[PDB]
Formats: C-alpha cells, structure tokens, sequence
DNA sequence: GACTTGTACTGGAACTCACGTGAACGAATGTTTTTAG
C-alpha cells in the first residue's frame, strides 16, 4: 500500500557550471523534484518521501567514520509530503562549492530507508540518484552494496543530463559503473531504467488521476430454479467527481466552526407563522389537487422485493439491443467467483454460447432490498487475458420519448448538390484521426481520447497549488499543455485548411 | 395519422408491454 | 385639453425541464486496533 521513497540528489559545483542554454542539471532536477513532490502531495496515496543531498558543505548523516561519509546531509526525514518541503525545495536548498562519492551517497541512502522503516509497513521502496557523473570517484565497495540492495529489496533509478544509457572521459566511466549497477540488480531490463530530464519532466508535467478502488459484488446469476452460478460485479466504467468538496468558512476569521447552516417552515399567512418538523407530512400532486400521503403509509404500500437478485429473464439477438438505448451512469463487469474453479467453467460455457449464438441476456439486476429493480443487458466480452460479461442498464416504457422530425433525403430545398457532397469527402477524408499501418495489418488511432486525463481536475489542483505559493497573487491562466492535449494534432489542421475554405465557398451560410 | 393515440393527439400510441413470451 | 372607455402590442415573469453540488442515511464490506483467556 504504502511507499517509502529517497530522493537522493546532487549539489556539486560541476553540475552549476554548464552552458546557459543547456540548462544546466541543477535546475531541471530541481524542477523534476519540485513536479513529484506536488504530484505526491495532490495525490493522497500516504507515502512516505525523504530528502538526501551530496556535494554539500554542511555534514550531517548517521554515519560520519573518517574522511568517508562526508559532505553529505539528511534534509528530510521519512515523513508525509507537505507544502513545507516544497516551500524549502523552492529557496531552502542551494549550489554548494564540495564534491562527493555518489557511492557514499547510496550507502547513506540505505542507511536512512533502512533505519527509519521499523515500526511501520511498507510494501515498496525506491532510490532515485540525481547526478550528473561528474565526480572523481573509486569502486571498492559495490558487491557488498547490491548484496544489500538484493537482500532488502530496494529498487533503483537513475536520472542523467543526457540520454544515452559529447561526454568526457569521467562522465563514460560513471555511466559504465552505473550500468553494471543496473545490470547486477535487475539485468537486461535495467537498462531502460535510467532516464534523462527532460523525459522525466516530459511524463511529470500532469497531475495524478484520481484513482477509487471498486468493491466486489457478489451476487448469483440464475437460470430458472435449479441453475445458478456465483458470480462477482465491478463497476468498469463511471463518471468520476472531486473526492473533496468545498468547505464555506467566515471570511474574516476563516473557520468553519464560526458558520451554521439550518433549515425552517412557514405557512401562508400573513404573520408567517413557524411549524416543527415533526408537525410536517409529504404528499403528491393528483391533477388539481393535492393528496396527502404519509411516509409510513408509503413504506407500506410500497412496492417490495427481493434485492440481491441478478436473474435471467431471457435471450435475444444483439441486434435487437441498440446502443443508443442504453441507461444507466455506470458499466459493470461480471467475472466468476474468486477462487471458484466450476463458476468460472460455468461462466466460461455461457460467455462461448453466448459469443457463437451472437446472443445477449436481458436480465433483472437489483443492487440491494432497497435498490430499484432494473432491467439490463448482459454481453459476452472474450480477450486473450481475461474473458467476462459487461452489463448495462436498458430503458423501461416510461423512458423512450417518441418525437417526430422531417426527413432530410425527400426534402428539395435542402438538398446537396454534387459539388458540395465532393467538398464534404475531400473534408472527411482530410481530417481522418485514424491512420493504417502501411496499409498492411490494422489501424492506428492519432488522438486517443481515453488516455486524456480530465482538465477539470489539472486545473483544479494547478489553481491549488498556486494559490497555497502564492496567497496573494490571483489564479493564473490554463497551462498550454492542457489545450494541447484537448486538441488534435498540428497534421490534422495542416491538411484541413484548404478542404475548409472550399466548404467555406460552396456553402452560402449566412447569421440571421 | 395512422398509429395515432386518441387520449394524447399528437403521440404516437404506445403498444402495451408483453414483457417476456419465449418463442 | 382633460377625462373615460375600449383595443392592441409586448417584454418580462412564471413555470417546467434538466443537470450539477453538497449532505444525510442506511447499508454493506472490508480492515485495523483493543481486550479477554
């Protein structure tokens, strides 16, 4: 669940001294942390983040020995990610004038996230090395440190101002010693675990997704009186709202506490009378009238069931269930019962006969006793890794509106010449977001939209955080990224404009 | 109109819910 | 010119429909901590 997480950096001289326009490690690591730490802060998942420099004047580590262990500093302890860290990460932490064995530094690193997990559990942990290879140094000391890393089960990351992994000599044998480091931990695959900067803030740039685990729902899918197999529902697909809300406080002294809200009745008259709300009873709309009804009554009267119930009524062609009729604001996925082998033989059997058929299941789905009833429709879903049934909600009588609109084939003054149907396919054709692959095995989509993180909750969190730097200053303008991302490829424009303007000239439009 | 409800002009008549007849 | 009666126009309010925010309640299910033997 948890994760405890050493960011290990550099505050050498080399890393100061570097061409302007190459922007010099220093302060693209400094933005990288800057970026993770707001991503970690707007993103409750209770982690734990530390903060490790080398290269530093100051000395102050566990560990001090001789002229080994020097030239290094523990920041921050293991503890939850706070404003306070970035307002110290901002101005707190300065270029220093020493160099320091990066090595030293790792086994300080190990020395912290080894004596500062006792007492709580951590599922994860991880070392990420900000430096530039820039510093003397000498190995004597690394098989015992992967012995260390392999027992404890730390992983490692590497962050260089350059990708490969025009360089000088000390720089190649840092990146030979850093990748037999990786190989020795992981191997092969190690080797793509060593990014650069400007990748790194390439991927950092957007705010985590909010992310809501879902709670199984078992329930028995049934097939008359005598067939019925355990099942469990997940909710797959749902609209996702803010998990927090509001708070109204006063706005001089800023506390809730100082605020009330209440409600109250009245009558008619011209006193304006007060009632207690005991002394009030709903009731309902009859035509003209108004006819009283009780609560207690309504319970009553009200119409009982039987929750729990996911029940087959029958089996009918795909194509008699129209997507465009489907209800609901969720989408539910139904696997077999966990550690349930004959369910999932069971399952497996209904979800072939159902794909071969080409065949549905109108059913009746229930949440609880207190749940309306639904009616729904339950499809097949096979895939390589994985194969269950999707459920979504299907209309009732009462739902379907029957409204009338005028033809547009038969109709002779709105209708297209040839000309006009030739500027519609050239735009059509020019504006394609699908793109095959040479012609020769599938298509590829250009502007995915279902991997698109909602901007609602960027812009939210971006006014947040600048609101909590700066309390003075007012909220600033969208980020660009953003409106990149909510539009489509430069290409796509580019060959548009010229189907575009011919639309323009062909189609007399006119405000009235 | 053909298939015109005569409570409601203007909407079409509603065929009455047979709910589930197996063939 | 001032008042009274009658007709016509018309801009806004009321009402209905639909969606979104925030809160309480029951209800459940799972998970964590405390206490008894």
């Amino acid at each position: 669940n948890k994760a405890a997480v050493v960011l290990c950096m550099d505050v050498g001289f080399t890393m100061s001294n570097s061409i302007p326009g190459i922007e010099s490690p220093f302060e693209q690591a400094k933005k990288v942390i800057t970026m993770f730490v707001q991503r970690q802060v707007f993103a409750e998942n209770k982690d734990e983040i530390a903060l490790v420099l080398f290269g530093t004047d100051g000395t102050d580590n566990p560990l001090s020995g001789g002229d080994q262990y020097q030239n290094i500093t523990v920041h921050r302890h293991l503890m939850l990610p706070d404003f306070d860290l970035l307002e110290d990460i901002e101005s707190k932490i300065q270029p220093g004038s020493q160099q320091a064995d990066f090595l030293d530094a790792l086994i300080v690193s190990m020395d912290v996230i080894q004596h500062e997990t006792i007492g709580k559990k951590f599922e994860k942990r991880h070392i990420e090395i900000f430096t530039d290879l820039s510093s003397r140094f000498s190995k004597s000391q690394l098989d015992i440190i992967i012995h260390s890393l392999k027992k404890c089960d730390i992983s490692l990351q590497f962050f260089l101002p350059f990708s490969l992994g025009g360089i000088t000599e000390q720089q190649k044998e840092g990146l030979e010693i850093v990748k037999m480091v990786m190989i020795s931990l992981e191997g092969e695959d190690g080797l793509d675990e060593i990014y650069s900067f400007s990748e790194s803030l390439r991927k950092l740039c957007v705010f985590k997704k909010i992310e809501r685990h879902s709670i199984h729902w078992p329930c028995r899918l049934t097939i008359g009186s005598n067939l019925s197999i355990r099942i469990a529902a997940y909710k797959s697909i749902l609209q996702e709202r803010v998990k927090k809300t509001w708070t109204v406080v006063d706005a001089k002294t800023l506390k809730k506490e100082d605020i009330q809200k209440e409600t109250v009745y009245c009558l008619n008259d011209d006193d304006e009378t007060e009632v207690l709300k005991e002394d009030i009873i709903q009731g309902f709309r009859y035509g003209s009238d108004i006819v009283p009804f009780s609560k207690v009554d309504e319970e009553q009267m009200k119409y009982k069931s039987e929750g729990k119930c996911f029940s087959v009524l029958g089996f009918c062609k795909s194509s008699q269930v129209q997507r465009r009729f489907f209800m609901g604001n969720q989408v539910l996925k139904v696997f077999a019962a966990r550690d349930d082998e004959a369910a999932a033989v069971a399952l497996s059997s209904l979800i072939h006969a159902l794909d071969d058929l080409d065949m549905v299941a109108i059913v009746r789905y229930a949440y609880d006793k207190r749940a309306n009833p639904q009616v729904g429709v339950a499809f097949p879903h096979i895939k390589h890794n994985y194969e269950c049934l999707v459920y979504v909600q299907l209309p009732f009588m009462e739902d379907l509106r029957q409204y009338m609109f005028s033809s547009l084939k038969n109709s002779k003054k709105y209708a297209p010449t040839e000309a006009q149907l030739n500027a519609v396919d050239a735009l059509i054709d020019s504006m394609s977001l699908a793109k095959k692959d040479e012609k020769t095995d599938t298509l590829e989509d250009l502007f995915p939209t279902t991997k698109i993180p909602n901007p609602r909750f960027q812009r939210l969190f971006q006014c947040l955080l600048h609101r909590a730097l700066h309390p003075r200053e007012p909220l600033p303008p969208i980020q660009q990224h953003i409106w990149n991302m909510l539009n489509p490829p430069a290409e796509v424009t580019t060959k548009s404009q010229i189907p575009l303007s011919k639309i323009k000239t062909l189609f007399p439009l006119i405000e009235a | 109109c053909p298939g015109e409800s005569l409570i409601n002009p203007g909407f079409k008549s509603k065929k009455p819910a047979g709910g589930v007849d197996f063939d």
